[PDB]
């Protein structure tokens, strides 16, 4: 399967988002050349294991808690939400992916806990 | 406000990096012989995607010149070593009419054979730059690189040919085409295609020009770096293709001496002796050669352009080198590049042209290879493609460009220019109005 | 590390051919281009030439190309130089010098001998 | 863990779908003989993926969207869902699983954008 | 990410599930030496398909049918709960672990059929 | 034998008795202590491990 | 050279002296002392 494997790029973000399933399918297929496989098992299974941290493993979009921040990108991206592709959109934010994950997986973790508790008056 | 933080994966982004990447090998052949897989690649043309690109930075072509080494490597590893050929020669080389040529004539030496108590005389024929002198008496010879390393007898049953190879990157790396027909190896790319695999790039082996490649799109194209004017090689790509033709035309005797390894030496060469050749479409090379100069002169503004001939170092550089099957050679390529400059298939040239046998291997020297000969008449056919050149600087008020490019990286260098590998980042956040319900 | 041990020179009578060499320890040898300059008396220095260890080509200063040659033997990692018909300006004294090459460009010198 | 590892075939469809634990748990345990780990995990993460793409990642059972129609098995197979041992229905359907699929997963992402759009409104 | 990787071990059950996402996310990075990865991936994806197969894939914490018995553990631990940390826990439940999952299997079985029967009126 | 396998060649250098065993009768024979039993590889001076 | 070189020792240059160490007496001479002190510790009543 391969077809426009990412020629989602270019477009609006919804857009580029109505393709990501193209994308997500790929985990396919000298003695030296059997890492490669390992190589992709492992990037797929870190960034499945990271969806699930963050609760959202069974979907390929869905919400969190902890808003957004004035800081990290002071944008508006909505409305060049329909101008601008990841590309642009990813070099502005790679500077603070890092700091919002683990605010995503602590909210995960308080979710988890006030679930476990109302539970617990079963 | 009120902007939560949201998740998307599958996300069309990427970044550049390093990967070790799958070769790819014909559904027939003579590891490699029946893998990896023949693909069918495919390709889109995608809409806005803009991409940089360097043909001198990226990591694949050094790739491509460690597997060719390593494939070699297997190859050659079964294969027989001539160690106890190494005895002293006592050779005099006068028999045949026609002996000045090749000075190796039946050339006597002992070898120890079917039995290790007996030791027994032979003798065959060799070409002289194949042979050093001993002092003294001329007659006391050597082979020429086995005071230095150990030279293995090629698999005449492997008999290996460049065939085509596809690249194909592994999942989670894309590999990107530049589709620009006037791409000169550094800046932008505003056609960026993207593909399961790269084409069948074939491993040519040649010096100061290349044979079997492709073609450009547009005219002659100039590729060259631009760090600094001193450049060490400038590549000079054609699109359109001029025939080139080859002969040995002596027919050879193959004669077999065995170690129980049969060690194959040229017996008595049969019919007479002509000195192996070459023929070139005469117009067609330097209406070519004034292509070239128009191009070449575009870059450099004000001065003279002027071919000559390479001066110094190996055989290797010093004559274009190449293979017709199992046979090396070195054609003397002065008149090819004489003319001068300022600011179809008639008066055919002809250029005169050697063959030897023991190889030292292209890459790098310290490891040698024996050919075992071709019997009969050969000859070869090709087209070439481009030209490998490089500026003799300092010489004020006048350019002049020589041909060189012995390093074998360059060959391949000149070809995978087309394409680039990403590692894809297919998880992304994003801004929106919408939150958890608990 | 890396050493560039040099021999020959001495006086020279005049009209004489006289030859200098270079020992390149070992750093490799096939990937680095030498260069051969030279300092005359109360004069900056200026280049000879460059020659490629891998496959010998050599290159000259116009104003040289007649005298000059340069070659090498890759088994002992040993360079030579051979100027013919000394002058009398050519009292001077002769430096190898290793060169930092990129992929595709020649860009300066690191190591002098 | 292994108990009648294929043992569910023969009987009826439903009391096949009895065992499928028994089935989906196996994934277990010279230098050459390396590569066989590497091949089971291709193959269990292969078809995790795909179900996951179906939205059917968490359950062995799961239900979807689109028809059986005439096209595809024109066929009844209730009243043969207890008489047909699944390998003759696999037959059967092989023509046509490779159809279904792009559908599933053109649905699953329409589940998704519809579930996003209301949420949108959140 | 590493922070405390094991020092949640020593405190109460509570406090100390607090930390149980730093330890989740830990898959990552002569020739021989390549099968250390291989091992690490067969662990977690053993235990991410054995709480699939007990319906606990999505979460940390989840709760199960099949009550406690008297048997197994004949212990009152609620009151323990606080003062003891994982290890004597786990060393005294390893005895009765493997039959427990059994039970859990199979009860994730039950409820995905009587969902299913539940569904098969729709 | 060095380069030529037709010319033996006489050299010498110096050892260390405790690398040297006496052989029979005449004293000035003598062996590498290891060679009646195993294979001598000279360590490889780039390496310097 | 065999082409592969073999090195072996050539002529000994200066005058000759037997290879030797150094040891500083009173830290060795120390040092015994409290590693006696410390073994005689596990065993009880022997010298
Ligand atoms: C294995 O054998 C090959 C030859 O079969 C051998 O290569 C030869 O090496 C010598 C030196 O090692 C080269 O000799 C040089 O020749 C040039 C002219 O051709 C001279 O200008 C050089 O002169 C300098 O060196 C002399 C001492 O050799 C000085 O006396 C003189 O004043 C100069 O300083 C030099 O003589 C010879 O050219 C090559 N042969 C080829 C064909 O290249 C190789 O070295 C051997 N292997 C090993 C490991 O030694
Ligand atoms: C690229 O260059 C190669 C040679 O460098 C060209 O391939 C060679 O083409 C000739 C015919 O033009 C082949 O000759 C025939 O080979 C067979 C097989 O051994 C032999 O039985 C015949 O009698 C005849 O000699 C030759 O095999 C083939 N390969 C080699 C290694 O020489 C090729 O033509 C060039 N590319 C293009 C597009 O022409
Ligand atoms: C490639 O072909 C050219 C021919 O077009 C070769 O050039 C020739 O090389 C010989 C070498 O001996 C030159 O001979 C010279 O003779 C003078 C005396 O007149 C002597 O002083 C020199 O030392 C040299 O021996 C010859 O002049 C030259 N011809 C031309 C037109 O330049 C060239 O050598 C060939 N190269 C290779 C690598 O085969
Ligand atoms: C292709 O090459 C030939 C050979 O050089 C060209 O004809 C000669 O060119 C030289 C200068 O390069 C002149 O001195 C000669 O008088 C020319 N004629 C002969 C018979 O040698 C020829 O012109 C070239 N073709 C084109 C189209 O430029
Ligand atoms: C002639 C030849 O090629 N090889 C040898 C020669 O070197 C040797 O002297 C002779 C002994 O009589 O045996 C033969
Ligand atoms: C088809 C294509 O990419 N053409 C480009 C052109 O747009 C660009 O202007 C030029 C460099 O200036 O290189 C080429
Ligand atoms: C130049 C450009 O903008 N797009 C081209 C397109 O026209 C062409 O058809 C395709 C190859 O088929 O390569 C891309
Ligand atoms: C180039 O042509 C000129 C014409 O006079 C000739 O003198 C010279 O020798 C030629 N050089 C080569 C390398 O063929
Ligand atoms: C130090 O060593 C000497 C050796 O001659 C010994 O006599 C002396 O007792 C040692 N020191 C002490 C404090 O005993
Ligand atoms: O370049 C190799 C070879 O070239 C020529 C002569 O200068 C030789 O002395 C040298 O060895």
């Amino acid at each position: 399967v391969f077809l426009g494997f990412l020629g989602a790029a270019g477009s609006t973000m919804g857009a580029a988002s109505m393709t990501l399933t193209v994308q997500a399918r790929n985990l396919l297929s000298g003695i030296k050349q059997l890492q490669a496989r390992v190589l992709a098992v492992e990037r797929y299974l870190r960034d499945q294991q990271l969806l699930g941290i963050w609760g959202c493993s069974g979907k390929l979009i869905c919400c969190t808690n902890v808003p957004w921040n004035s800081s990290w990108s002071n944008r508006n991206l909505s409305e060049i939400w329909d101008n601008m592709t990841w590309l642009q959109w990813d070099k502005e934010i790679s500077n603070y992916t890092q700091i919002i994950y683990g605010l995503l997986e602590e909210s995960q973790n308080q979710q988890e806990k006030n679930e476990q508790d109302l539970l617990a008056l079963d | 406000e009120n902007l939560w933080v949201t998740v998307y994966y599958g996300v069309p982004v990427w970044k550049e990096a390093k990967t070790t990447l799958f070769c790819a090998s014909d559904a027939k052949a003579y590891t490699h012989a029946c893998v990896p897989t023949d693909p069918n690649p495919q390709e889109m043309v995608l809409k806005n995607v803009t991409e940089n690109f360097n043909m001198w930075k990226n990591d694949m072509v050094d790739q491509m010149h460690e597997d060719v080494i390593s494939l070699w490597d297997q190859s050659l590893k079964p294969c027989v070593k001539l160690t106890p050929l190494c005895v002293t020669l006592n050779c005099t080389n006068a028999t045949a009419s026609n002996s000045s040529i090749i000075e190796g004539m039946k050339c006597s030496f002992n070898i120890t054979t079917e039995l290790r108590d007996k030791r027994e005389k032979k003798n065959a024929l060799f070409y002289k730059l194949d042979i050093v002198q001993l002092d003294g008496n001329s007659s006391q010879y050597r082979l020429i690189n086995c005071n230095t390393s150990v030279i293995t007898q090629a698999c005449p049953k492997v008999s290996f040919d460049p065939i085509p190879i596809h690249y194909c990157a592994p999942a989670g790396y894309a590999i990107l085409k530049c589709n620009n027909k006037t791409f000169t190896g550094t800046g932008p790319c505003n056609n960026v295609s993207t593909v399961q695999c790269t084409h069948g790039i074939k491993p040519v082996v040649s010096t100061q020009l290349l044979l079997n490649g492709s073609l450009a799109e547009g005219e002659i194209i100039i590729r060259s770096e631009n760090i600094t004017k001193n450049v060490k090689t400038i590549i000079v790509h054609l699109n359109e293709s001029v025939k080139i033709e080859c002969t040995r035309p002596n027919n050879k005797t193959r004669t077999s001496i065995r170690i129980g390894q049969w060690f194959y030496a040229t017996g008595q060469v049969i019919g007479d002796i002509r000195e192996a050749y070459c023929n070139i479409n005469e117009s067609k090379w330097n209406e070519t050669l004034q292509r070239v100069s128009k191009k070449l002169k575009e870059y450099f503004p004000h001065k003279n352009i002027t071919f000559q001939p390479s001066s110094g170092g190996d055989l290797e550089i010093t004559t274009h080198s190449f293979n017709c099957g199992g046979e090396f050679f070195y054609c003397n390529t002065s008149s090819l590049f004489n003319r001068t400059y300022m600011a179809n298939s008639t008066r055919t040239i002809t250029i005169h042209c050697r063959i030897k046998q023991i190889i030292n291997m292209w890459q790098e020297v310290g490891r040698a290879m024996y050919a075992p000969p071709i019997a009969g008449n050969i000859t070869c056919i090709s087209n070439i493609t481009g030209l490998l050149l490089t500026r003799d600087g300092g010489k004020n008020n006048t350019e002049t460009f020589r041909p060189g490019g012995g390093n074998m990286k360059d060959n391949w260098r000149s070809e995978l220019y087309k394409y680039k590998v990403v590692k894809i980042e297919p998880l992304g956040v994003a801004p929106t109005r919408c939150k958890r319900r608990v | 590390q890396v050493r560039l041990a040099q021999y020959g020179g001495g006086v020279k009578r005049l009209g004489a051919t006289m030859t200098l060499s270079c020992v390149a320890s070992g750093y490799t040898f096939n990937d680095y281009y030498i260069h051969w300059v030279r300092q005359a008396p109360g004069q900056g220095f200026e280049l000879l030439g460059y020659i490629d260890p891998a496959n010998g080509r050599p290159d000259y200063a116009g104003a040289l190309r007649e005298r000059l040659s340069f070659y090498r033997d890759k088994s002992m990692e040993t360079l030579y130089m051979d100027l013919r018909s000394l002058r009398y300006d050519d009292t001077a004294m002769y430096y190898c010098v290793r060169n930092v090459g990129t992929a595709g460009s020649l860009l300066h010198y690191d190591h002098w001998g």
